[PDB]
DNA sequence: AGCGTGGGCGGGAAAATCTCTAGCA
DNA sequence: ACTGCTAGAGATTTTCCCGCCCACGCT
DNA sequence: AGCGTGGGCGGGAAAATCTCTAGCA
DNA sequence: ACTGCTAGAGATTTTCCCGCCCACGCT
């Protein structure tokens, strides 16, 4: 565990971020992203939130399908809707908030989306919504030659099924599987579960730190009685717990150091 | 090679762990509690990899 | 044999008397009452007292159709994690179920399913749907509701929620909605205090994560071991060694997944 | 109040949340948690887990009306032996049932009876009969088969014998009878190898000598304890001692079976 | 003093709070509004 | 307790008393009890042909109706039952009643055309019981059979205002007969006495029980201060650190050390 | 005047023993496993004799 | 070589006996005469011999 | 150095208990 | 004021026995 | 004999597990 | 060739904490 003072070279010199210096120096996550948060250079905004999710209409063969993207990802599907109401959006977008921790719907402002049925169940889910605002406007043209691509997926496989829905399923499935490519020649599904996976462990870490934060370490140093603090607990150690009063990183005895509890 | 597995036995209603896995395939998948050598088949596998890894 | 050992004969051809009253009547060894109450077929017990394992593994996935208020529910479950879906269905026929397992898979890495043998999961559509996304089809024992007990104490779960949140919504579908979004992300507790979300991506990334390292692992690494094993002398092998060990290393020699001791193997290079 | 606590709050009212939801979520101490799943009067569960206590005395007797090929069958059990009668009911009519409970009474040693409230077992006949025997009546929950279910299960076990041995005999009630004869002097084992006969020959004999034992030794034995009790060191007194002990008697001084040490007490010959 | 909620039986849904009046191993007697009905402790619950 | 054997066989010598009260008086072991009680000469009386099972067996037809009355007559217990009509399909299910509740072994009844059909037969071979016609065990309570009818009898002209019905009155006047008629030298109402004789008849008959199986056995016997394996006794008690048994004649104990058990 | 006491306790439907008879009134029943002195409601007691006592 | 008994699905009469074809932790395919049937422990036992 | 006996040991029978379940409408 | 319970099947633990054989007493 | 710390203890909160049960038609 | 199981409530054990106080360490 002595790597914690070659963790704030590495951040001088290349300023990698928490990740590199949690897994490198093999430390626990809370020192790395307090030495993160020691860069007076570095800093990452956050709305970042990977719960971006962008909202698509067609009509196609006069018959409505509803495009969501997962934008963090690159993850899409659509469903097959009878009438453009409101209702039924009210519906796909309790269905998408059901199955995945959606946050962040991007969509226009048009007729089709606006009624006040997805603003209910919007207030019931709680979610940050966005209209024809890009959060970062790289992946605008990507999400259109996707719906492309996945119109050329449709004319492959309409000779694969009967009915539009059941081509559109299978088509949905086609691009969560066949369409590979990237990094590991991965499919949809081994990219989407590293991104939401992630921000599990970023909000598990947030929400272990929320609590930590409230409390102090009144503490004495070794061969004296000098009580010092009330420095920051990092990482409650089994014998030897881990702190900061202003700027040192501190290994200390338990016996010699003292919690407060509130 | 630092992950933790739940498992359970035959004849028996509960789950136990956390082992740790010491080699994998697909078909039988060996875990390790404190010496034992678990030669559990896939069929009662439970292979995570929990978030309160961060004080350990 | 006796003379005794002929009236129990008799007693249990007239009464159908237990073991321990011919064993005690006629001072009898308990084997051959256990026997004599063998003897007599209409003597047949009530079975054993022992339940069967439900499979856990992260590729199966177990439906069923449930009934609620005359209208037909079709819920899904994952067994590994019980991620659950839950949808209202039109009519109980096969093709509708077909879409559902089409969406099922189009969203999730589903490999097997297990089913009851109900109507509407008998039909040729689910085959020929089943056999478009390379689905292992799999049925219960036919009539014991006990190998699908996860979906159907799911079924019970979900039937409670929607009995607390009925009133907020209209109509079936809504409140359903609700309510599998309810429990697929709110109610927390079980395995690692996670809902089933949390727990279905570290079941499959983990699992993604462990078997793509494994197999760049073993392409690196290859040691073949020998071993001479105990109550013979001879060095047996070559072998794949899964695991080294401190006292005791796991290996694999033709097809078992075994130990050998350290100082009855022989680690080779190549 | 955290304002993550009325969140919680607004949290509970749109999902009804676990406790250790709002515990994790906000992080919450698991009082307040139990508290607000305590809040929402929709969020009410699934009760208590404990099984309660059929009453084991030898004056007890379960009586209760079951149903067989079209024929009502009235079995009567008593509780402490497990000793079986039962006979086919003409109809079921109070009347007949007290006069199977006169037959009860009049050949066994009955006191108090025990039913579910079915409409035979309430009718005035009943309680006429029943004051003219000097029985204490006591019915159950009114829909709750547990307490009344020791004789339920003797039922199954009679309706198994008699899937037994009604090949043997031509008419039902004969094979019946057949049957609980079966059962009350063949089927040994239970509590020690016995057969339920010689057990409600047991019970009642010890019942018979034992308190008639006790009496006659009460009007000889009389001994009055002064007894100074623990954090006192007054002498309070005098008790009946109801056994010496060796090193610590019991008594009762007013309502209290008190095992008090002999240091602690004080036994006056009168 | 303590609110009882409580599952009637051969029923699914839950009733309640009212007042317990008289507490047993098995099964409490209780006051609804002026509902005296004793009710096992497999079918409630005590708050 | 090993010094109380003479003390008892005097008692067997002189007064004769039988197992039970050396048994219980001397808080022996049974079966040398019953051993002293076997080594007697003029002790040894008849065997069983006692028994409980002493049933007699009245038909009445009262107002028309009939009546079976059974008797408990060993220890003197009586109940009836009221029978529609005279066939042998009501015997026999009557006396199938009485076998399934009491162990009955004996029934003394008539040749009478009531009592005497195949059913019946079938039924008592379905039971295995041992049934006499006419032949009294003993001669002695044969009028009291009849004086306990007419018992009933004077019960019934009670308490046929107790009841509507016939076979009402009829069980309350067995419930009365079962309890409301004392007496004897302890008070007992009428079944205290038959639980005690059936208790008692269950004890002796599972002690014969237990003994049955000890006859076969043998047990090589030395000594000590002998390593002479002398036998093969006969075991008495089976013991913790001393073991009962009898060579010829004499009752023993021996160090278990010194035994050696044939299991047949 | 020792004698066998067969019996259970609450929340457990297992019935243990035997247990010797100490004291016996028409309620409260007082009885000794080994060396507890338990005191047992007469609706929870199971008062007997073996006739295999005639070995002990 | 053993026969096995068994209760019938929703039935509580028992029929037999049946020969073993593949013996399985829960449940075991036998045949009756004709019947090559598969059945669950708790609702079959085999006989020791 | 033969010869004669004993003590624990294991193999096994078997005996007591524990655990667990169908099922009662 | 009331209240789940009970017969059977392996499963497992415990315990005589036996024979025996290796350890130890007699000519 | 004042004064200044220490160690376990108990009282209690609270945290992990046992266990056990309704209920899925 | 197949297979009961899962969320919740006391109940019970266990484990930090704290304060404290009695037991000890210094002016
Ligand atoms: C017409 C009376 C009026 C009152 O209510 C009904 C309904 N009832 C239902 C069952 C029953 O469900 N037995 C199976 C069982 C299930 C679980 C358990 F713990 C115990 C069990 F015995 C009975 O046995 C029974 O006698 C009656 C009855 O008599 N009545
Ligand atoms: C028409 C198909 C054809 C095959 O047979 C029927 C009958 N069946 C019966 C139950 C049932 O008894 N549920 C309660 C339950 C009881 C005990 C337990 F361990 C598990 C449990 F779920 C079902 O759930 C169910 O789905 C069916 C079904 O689908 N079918
Ligand atoms: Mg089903
Ligand atoms: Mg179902
Ligand atoms: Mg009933
Ligand atoms: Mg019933």
């Amino acid at each position: 565990l002595d790597g914690i003072d070659k963790a704030q070279e590495e951040h001088e010199k290349y300023h990698s971020n928490w990740r590199a210096m949690a897994s490198d120096f093999n430390l626990p996550p809370v020192v790395a992203k307090e030495i993160v948060a020691s860069c007076d250079k570095c800093q990452l905004k956050g709305e970042c939130s990977p719960g971006i999710w962008q909202l698509d209409c067609t009509h196609l063969e006069g018959k409505v399908i509803l495009v969501a993207v997962h934008v963090a990802s690159g993850y899409i599907e659509a469903e097959v809707i009878p009438a453009e109401t409101g209702q039924e959006t009210a519906y796909f977008l309790l269905k998408l908030a059901g199955r995945w921790p959606v946050k962040t719907v991007h969509t226009d402002n048009g007729s089709n989306f606006t009624s006040t049925t997805v603003k209910a169940a919007c207030w019931w889910a709680g979610i940050k919504q966005e209209f024809g605002i890009p959060y970062n406007p790289q992946s605008q043209g990507v999400i259109e030659s996707m719906n492309k691509e996945l119109k050329k997926i449709i004319g492959q496989v309409r000779d694969q099924a009967e009915h539009l829905k059941t081509a559109v399923q299978m088509a949905v499935f086609i691009h969560n599987f066949k369409r590979k490519g990237g990094i590991g020649g991965y499919s949809a599904g081994e990219r989407i579960v590293d991104i939401i996976a992630t921000d599990i462990q970023t909000k598990e870490l947030q929400k272990q730190i929320t609590k930590i934060q409230n409390f102090r370490v009144y503490y004495r140093d070794s061969r004296d009685p000098v009580w010092k603090g009330p420095a920051k607990l990092l990482w409650k150690g089994e014998g030897a717990v881990v702190i900061q009063d202003n700027s040192d990183i501190k290994v200390v005895p338990r016996r010699k150091a003292k919690i407060i509890r509130d | 090679q630092n992950f933790r597995v739940y498992y359970r036995d035959s004849r028996d209603p509960v789950w136990k762990g956390p082992a740790k896995l010491l080699w994998k395939g697909e078909g039988a998948v060996v875990i390790q509690d404190n010496s034992d050598i678990k030669v559990v088949p896939r069929r009662k596998a439970k292979i995570i990899r929990d978030y309160g890894k961060q004080m350990a």
